[PDB]
RNA sequence: AGAACCUUACCUGGUCUUGACAUCCACGGAAGUUUUCAGAGAUGAGAAUGUGCCUUCGGGAACCGUGAGACAGGUGCUGCAU
RNA sequence: GGCCGGGAACUCAAAGGAGACUGCCAGUGAUAAACUGGAGGAAGGUGGGGAUGACGUCAAGUCAUCAUGGCCCUUACGACC
RNA sequence: AUGUUUCUUCUUUUUUUUUUUUUUUUAUUUGGUGAGAGG
């Protein structure tokens, strides 16, 4: 972001930022937390199926919006509803961001 | 504080096309003597790191087993995988009378007056396995009060 | 110092580790110079006071 | 001589990794102070150092401005223009000077500022790496033992002071012991000990558990709260997110062996662990370890907790002088009174009595009704004023119509208090109708009020005589006062 | 990455044993050099000459031999002890 | 006869640098890696060659380079011709 | 198209053991002789 972009190969500059934004999505916003979540809000029980495993390896208190074709189990607080209509999402996201605002007083 | 235990390390092996390489696996057992009791397995290519990792994991195994004075609550059986476990409370049995690799695993968990013995195929890391479970699921009378009868007296008298 | 041997960039000469100091005298009596004579060896050059 | 100074320049540049150009402006700076030196009238001087040569020419500097103050170093824009159009406010002005010659005088001052310029760039850069030093556990070699402070060296011309409140009562360190302490406050004394290190603190505790426990370093287990009575007792408060670590056992290590160097660091200090718990009542009992806690009763509205403690544990519960309490206390942020069983009973018994006297008194209530209140919860005035008519109507044989009365007789309750407590000193009633009188200041308002002159009519009604005894208050002033309240309440 | 002898460890024969190679001990002689016979040579018997260095010179040790036991020697075996 | 003066461009000697990276164009392909061709260039897709030999294999070779654990000979399996 | 065969004989096993610092030498101008003088 600034400083050796250029200074010793260009090329290989290149390979850096190539290296930079494929782990800037894939590490997104985990690298200004610092150490384990509390919870996790999930959005598919069936798709993220390994989180809810990992998770449930920890004492993490977990949070899926299901669908029909998953399984509730490893989830706590078991949401029902559609999660392949970007409509539906935009309610729970909206839902989960605005309560969360009123819970960091 | 943790009490930490060995049980049995082994030397196993694989080939490839150079030869055949072996490691080390070495099942042991950690316990605060007073109702938590973990296993571990682990292994790796040395001895002393391969009981270190199987301690490393038995840590984070710790199960809370509820128990009266040094010993069990009532007969329990045990079964896993060709070990059959069978365990006694025998309230003051003037020691833990059990075959190795329940020695330790009792010894660690606190109990002092358990009678058992082992049915089947007694092989060490099945059989530490087979008292676990065995273990966990026996219950004081504290939680067979509250779902049945709802009485802590009657239950027992 | 790299100053010091720096004489000669700005100016010249050489280097400033040598000691400059201007012989000054010592105290105990007060006065007024009432008489000045400067005496010159022959060759040397006349300054200005001279 | 020439390729010297790009020799000089590009030796500093490299060693000290400095910009050349704020070497070169100090140098120019350095030169222009050694000039005005040279000169007996007071000259604004610039000196401008050749990049390439290492020429400088020296200036009569006139610094531009709009009026001048002083006709030596400054001229009027008017003035500067006349020379060269192009000068702006702020500008110099130059005059043909014979630049000084490079003595060991100059070469002196030019060191001088080279050095204070490399602790403004190399060093300041240096404290702007070490980010983590500034804040963490420093390590020094003590340079001077004075009364009041130890002075520090960090090496690379970095001092720091302990001040001897930020000591351990214990400690007596030599010149050449190496000390560590953490890096509380970096202020601006370049010149002498800007750093400020202490070993008293709980910042230091905080950081030696850090460095020993990796599973802190790690963010794995947080420190929630410290408190430190230096070079006695600590207590820590630890959480953790994994449920398969336990904190405590983490910061404890094998045998003690992590929570024993940490002792040994801070000279002896002995180090409670306890569990951070989200209920302020189960974090108090754990923070009043090793003492075990009975009973807890909380306070909410003056934020304190009463805690029972068996007769036996009265003792370690309190500790030597107070301090488990006192640290117990800082680390829960609660005031924490540690008493027995009995006592807590016999002190709610106390309370119980007191608010049915209360209830009785000014409700115009009977003494089983106002017990009925007490059992309820209610132990002021104020709460059965203002809470919500819902909880009042909950309790057995309260309906709509009586809880009604009994808010308005709290209220009134609460009117007649506030007004009696006024009138008698010079609160309110008497600080406006005894202060009516110019010249009646809140003091004697209450002075006033005390003899029984609460009111300006009162005040009105006094004789000088009767008011010669009030300190403060001259015969004349009395006259005056009472002429003045006379006016208001006879001929208003 | 070089066998006429040498190398060379192999063979016949002639030889010497605290030894050709190291440390140690006690004696005697500077060390060295020249030359002759006997001998296949190894060696044996000599015959001449030299007689230097530090000095406590009752010296010591650079150096040649003779006797002492420690020992020295081994291209002897086992690469499946290394 | 560079044989004599002379000369320092050139050959060469020898130091130190530039240059080749898929950098450019085209095409295909997942807009990815890349691949095929063209340009320029002394040199074009790791330019040509060398040195460099992962964990291990074969208890492969050598105790006669040497060193080395053992065991054996000691007027002898040592030493001289 | 189909292609037989590979002396003999055979192992052991991993929870108690340990290493090292001392280095080397360290205000400045003004002595005699001869004469005079003060106490």
């Amino acid at each position: 972001q600034d400083g050796t972009f250029d200074k010793l190969t260009k090329k290989e500059a290149l390979m850096r930022t190539r290296e930079l934004e494929k782990l800037e999505n894939s590490l997104g916003g985990i690298k200004d937390m610092g150490g384990l979540p509390d919870a996790l809000f999930v959005i598919d029980a069936d798709h993220e199926h390994i989180a809810i495993k990992e998770a449930n390896n920890l004492g993490i208190p977990v949070f899926a919006i299901v669908d029909t074709n998953s399984d509730p189990d490893g989830v706590d607080f078991v949401i029902p509803g559609n999660d392949d209509a970007i409509r539906a999402v935009t309610l729970y996201l909206g839902a989960v961001a605005a309560t969360v605002r009123e819970g960091r007083s | 504080e943790l009490q930490e235990k060995l049980i049995a390390v082994n030397r196993v092996s694989k080939t490839v096309k150079g030869g055949r390489i072996f490691s080390f696996t070495a099942l042991t057992v950690v316990g605060d003597g007073n109702g938590r009791v973990g296993f571990g397995y682990g292994k790796a290519r040395e001895v002393p790191a391969a009981i270190q990792k199987a301690m490393e994991k038995a840590r984070r195994n710790m199960i809370n087993v509820a128990l009266n004075n040094g010993t069990l609550q009532h007969p329990v059986k045990g079964v896993h995988t060709g070990s059959r476990v069978f365990m006694q409370p025998a309230s003051e049995g003037t020691g833990i009378i059990a075959g190795g690799a329940m020695r330790a695993v009792l010894e660690v968990a606190g109990v002092h007056n358990v009678l058992a013995k082992a049915y089947g195929s007694t092989n060490p890391i099945n059989v530490v396995r087979a008292t676990i479970d065995g273990l966990e699921n026996m219950n004081s009378p504290e939680m067979v009060a509250a779902k049945r009868g709802k009485s802590v007296e009657e239950i027992l008298g | 110092t790299p100053e010091e041997k720096l004489l000669r960039a700005i100016f010249g000469e050489k280097a400033s580790d040598v000691k400059d100091s201007s012989l000054r005298v010592p105290n105990g009596v007060s006065g007024t110079v009432i008489d000045v004579q400067v005496f010159t060896r022959d060759g040397v050059e006349k300054d200005k006071r001279a | 001589m020439n390729k010297e100074i790009l020799a000089v320049v590009e030796a500093v540049s490299n060693e000290k990794a400095l910009p050349r150009e704020k070497i070169f402006e100090a140098l120019e700076s350095a030169l222009a102070t050694a000039t005005k030196k040279k000169y007996e009238q007071e000259i604004d001087v610039r000196v401008q150092i050749d990049r390439k040569s290492g020429d400088f020419d020296t200036f009569r500097r006139w610094l531009v401005v709009d009026e001048v103050t002083q006709p030596t170093k400054e001229i009027t824009l008017e003035a500067a223009r006349y020379e060269d159009e192009s000068l702006n406010l702020g500008d110099y002005v130059e005059d043909q000077i014979e630049s000084v010659t490079f003595d060991r005088i100059t070469t002196q001052t030019a060191k001088q500022v080279i050095v204070q310029k490399v602790r403004e760039a190399e060093r300041a850069m240096v404290v702007d790496q070490f980010r983590e030093h500034e804040g963490e556990i420093i390590t020094g070699v003590v340079k001077k033992v004075n009364r009041d402070n130890i002075s520090l060296d960090l090496g690379n011309n970095a001092e720091a002071v302990i001040l001897r409140e930020d000591m351990l009562p214990r400690e007596n360190f030599r010149p050449g012991d190496r000390v560590r302490g953490v890096l509380y406050s970096v202020r601006p004394e370049a010149r002498g000990a800007q750093l400020f290190v202490t070993r008293s603190k709980p910042e230091m505790l905080i950081e030696l558990f850090r460095i020993e426990v990796p599973e802190i370093g790690e963010e794995v287990i947080e420190i929630k709260a410290a408190a430190r009575d230096p070079g006695s007792r600590a207590k820590i408060a630890v959480k953790t997110n994994d449920k398969r670590i336990d904190p405590v056992g983490a910061c404890v290590g094998m045998r003690g062996a992590r929570v024993q160097a940490v002792s040994t660091e801070l000279g002896g200090e002995r180090i409670d662990i306890v569990l951070w718990d989200d209920n302020p009542a189960q974090f108090v009992i754990n923070a009043m370890a090793p003492a075990d806690v009975a009973s807890i009763v909380v306070d909410e509205d003056k934020h304190t907790m009463d805690i029972a403690v068996e007769a036996g544990n009265l003792a370690q519960a309190i500790g030597r002088n107070g301090q488990n309490v006192r640290l117990a206390s800082q680390l829960s942020g609660w005031e924490l009174n540690v008493m027995t069983v009995d006592d807590l009973q016999a002190k709610h018994q106390a309370e119980a009595h007191a608010a049915i006297d209360t209830f009785t008194k000014y409700l115009d209530i009977d003494e089983d009704f106002a017990t009925v209140l007490v059992e309820e919860g209610f132990s002021t005035l104020e709460e059965l004023a203002y809470v919500p008519m819902k909880e009042l109507l909950e309790i057995e044989g309260l309906d709509e119509p009586t809880v009604e009365a009994l808010r308005e007789r709290a209220k009134n309750a609460l009117a007649t208090i506030a007004q009696a407590q006024e009138e008698s000193l010079g609160d309110n009633k008497p600080a406006d109708d005894l202060l009516n009188l110019e010249g009646v200041d809140r003091d004697l308002a209450f002075k006033l009020a005390a003899r029984g002159v609460c009111t300006l009519e009162d005040l009105a009604e006094q004789g000088i005589d009767d008011l010669a005894d009030i300190e403060g208050l001259t015969d004349e002033k009395a006259g005056a006062l009472i002429m003045a309240a006379r006016n208001i309440c006879w001929f208003g």
